[PDB]
């Protein structure tokens, strides 16, 4: 599914604006 | 057409209104722009509450809480984010709104920096979201017109957001959005040009390098409406790179649970075209509050704070911190001043 996507992406956790 | 002669004449008036306040507004916040606190020892310090460095829940010694960020000057430096940081200060001296933090105190020493908010004690969307899965349409609607009425005041002073995600979004005690980091906040009368922002909330002109304007906020409410009610945003990808293609394709796709209202309002939101998207047109905020989707939405009651809110988090009493997370807890101060000259002003 989409959301298992999502979960595969590592992308789950709280993400960091672009200059970190 | 499609209102009767009252609804027509109803809705006039209140958008004439909403002329009317932001106007004054306008006036309010360049008046303490022009013209716009305390010690580190002022406060008892208890514990973090988030991760330039961190955000701690203090308490001043009128017994009231605060959140307290702590900027170390030499990683400002470093990231290059001297001029958007001493701004943050400026911006939120100056602004105000019901779902817009309050900035109560701002001082500075030998290696930080430091802003005094008002304690938000609900936590984040984040981890309600996460946590819940994914938000009911009603639920997230609720959520979508706060951001709706915020940009509209940030926008009419000529102030562009984008940083907008779950992660920057914190909830009351009574259920409302407080909107918090203003770090990229800038203002923007024709167009900018930084490459900032969090990848999946990125507009395709950012992405593509172009001079850009207030539009790519709208583009990020569609981002945040999408993840609100699907509990995974539009475009995601192991990288940022594969995300960004994605983002610029012109192609997104909907669970089958989202409404046929909504997912009219999130491609005319998530309009690569700048000619066709939503909030950049002739009709401006209008065609965003006139949708079909925000129908059952009493704007000036949201604004109010008038509305029941879907959720109301656990509030345990004063100081209670039991809906943020846990980080490991550090203490220090440097005999020598580090970065004087940058900020100065500060
Ligand atoms: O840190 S700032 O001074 O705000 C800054 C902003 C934009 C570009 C920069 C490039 N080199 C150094 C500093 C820079
Ligand atoms: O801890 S953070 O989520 O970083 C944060 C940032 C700025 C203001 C805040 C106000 N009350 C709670 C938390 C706050």
């Amino acid at each position: 599914t989409t959301y298992a996507d999502f979960i595969a992406s590592g992308r789950t956790g709280r993400r960091n604006a672009i200059h970190d | 057409g499609h209102m009767g002669n009252a609804a027509a004449a109803k809705k006039g008036s209140e958008q004439e209104s909403v002329k009317e306040f932001l106007a004054k507004a306008k006036e309010e916040f360049l008046k303490k722009w022009e013209s716009p606190t305390a010690q580190l020892d002022h406060f008892d310090r208890i514990k973090t509450l988030g991760t330039f460095g961190r955000v701690m829940l203090v308490k001043h010694k009128t017994g009231n809480h605060y959140a307290m960020k702590i900027l170390d000057k030499q990683k400002v430096v470093k990231l290059k984010q001297i001029e958007h940081t001493l701004n943050e200060k400026r911006i939120l001296q100056a602004v105000n709104f019901p779902f817009l933090v309050k900035l109560e105190f701002s001082f500075k020493d030998n290696s930080n920096l430091y802003m005094v908010m008002e304690y938000v004690p609900g936590g984040e969307m984040f981890s309600h979201l996460r946590r819940i899965g994914r938000f009911s349409e009603p639920h997230a609607r609720f959520y979508a017109a706060q951001i709706v009425l915020t940009f509209e005041y940030l926008h009419s002073l000529d102030l562009i957001y984008r940083d907008l995600k779950p992660e920057n979004l914190l909830i009351d005690q009574q259920g409302y959005i407080q909107v918090t980091d203003f770090g990229f906040a800038k203002r923007v009368k024709g167009r900018t040009w930084t490459l900032c922002g969090t990848p999946e909330y990125l507009a395709p002109e950012i992405i593509l390098s172009k001079g850009y304007n207030k539009a790519v906020d709208w583009w990020a409410l569609g981002v945040l409406i999408y993840e609100m009610a699907a509990g995974y945003p539009p475009f995601f990808a192991d990288q940022p790179i594969q995300i960004y293609e994605k983002i610029v394709s012109g192609k997104v796709r909907f669970p089958s649970h989202f409404s046929s209202d909504l997912k009219d309002l999130l491609r005319n939101l998530l309009q690569v075209d700048l000619t066709k998207r939503f909030g950049n047109l002739k009709n401006g905020v209008n065609d965003i509050k006139n949708h079909k989707w925000f129908a059952t939405t009493d704007w000036i009651a949201i604004y109010q704070r008038k509305v029941e809110a879907p959720f109301i988090p656990k509030f345990k009493g004063p100081g209670d911190t039991s809906n943020f997370d846990d980080y490991e807890e550090e203490e220090r101060v440097s005999i020598n001043e580090k970065c004087g000259k940058e900020f100065t002003e500060f």
